[PDB]
């Protein structure tokens, strides 16, 4: 189950914003339900796989080509050079969507919406979804941050104990040497003392 | 000798003469004096110089009698 | 550090042994005169 919400500017009033959801259970593929919104009255459609299927057989498209367009015409998905032109005649109650590609246009989905009698409870529907979806980002950040934060300092005292580490390292190194050296100097008298004994015996 | 080459090897095989680090020359010179050898500039033994460095030296190159630096 | 303490350690030792055993000979040398 997953939805995504993007704004698009219809040609017919190319002044005010309008707001499309579009959810799907796996992939477009299978099929998917799209809702129109401007805030006043909202329209709402469903494309099934027959559907999408039989517009993809006219279009004479592989059907992955054909899902990937979809999906970056409608979720918003643009790239780095292309535009999309959507434009919904509320008369005919007939949204469709095209490819403009600089003075040639190739219309990619059409379909016919129904005029829901009731467009607040889509609205209210649309905000409770932001409102989750907006606080459960914040508390993911939240962690995120948290945990961040508590590994730096982690790291940090770890790097201060590895400096400590190396720097005690030499300073073993040289008091175990001046140790050893001290030890083999009374072994080297015991030596000396015990010949010099031996001589005078 | 201070390369270990064939003749180095073939002498090292007759127990009749002794091999010397070239380093002895050099310390000599540096100190002008006929300074003894030690374990560690010499590569091979004598038997008799072998017998001459165990009751000074020991195994290796530490000695009883003289002390050692680091 | 581990494999350097060890390392130095039983050179120690095995010259420290190596020590003792020739203080050990020359005590048991002393004896006789």
């Amino acid at each position: 189950m997953e939805r995504k919400i993007s704004r698009i500017h219809l040609v017919s009033e190319p002044s005010i914003t309008h707001f499309l959801q579009v959810s799907w259970e796996k992939t477009l593929e299978s099929g998917f339900v799209i809702t129109l919104t401007d805030g006043h009255s909202a329209w709402t459609g469903t494309v099934s796989e027959s559907e999408i299927s039989q517009e993809a057989d006219d279009m004479a498209m592989e059907k992955g080509k054909y899902v990937g367009e979809l999906r970056k015409a409608l979720l918003s998905g643009a790239g780095p050079a292309d535009v999309y032109t959507f434009n919904f005649s509320k008369e005919s109650c007939y949204f469709f969507f095209e490819k403009n590609l600089k003075d040639v246009s190739f219309r990619l989905g059409s379909f016919n919406l129904e005029k829901v009698e009731n467009p607040a409870e889509v609205i209210r529907e649309l905000i409770c979804y932001c409102l989750d979806t907006i606080a459960e980002n914040q508390a993911k950040n939240e962690h995120l941050q948290k945990e961040n934060e508590r590994l730096l300092r982690d790291w940090n005292d770890v790097q201060g104990r590895f400096e400590k580490c190396v720097s005690a390292k030499e300073a073993l190194e040289t008091d175990l040497y001046k140790r050893f050296i001290l030890v083999l100097n009374e072994k080297k008298t015991k030596i000396r003392s015990l010949h010099n004994k031996l001589l005078n015996a | 000798a201070g390369s270990e080459n064939i003749r180095v090897k073939n002498i090292i095989l007759s127990n009749k003469h002794d091999v010397v680090k070239p380093a002895w020359l050099l310390e000599c010179f540096k100190t002008k004096s006929f300074v003894p050898w030690q374990p560690r500039f010499m590569i091979h033994m004598c038997p008799s110089t072998k017998e001459h460095f165990a009751r000074e030296y020991d195994c290796y190159g530490d000695s009883y009698f003289i002390d050692t630096d680091l």
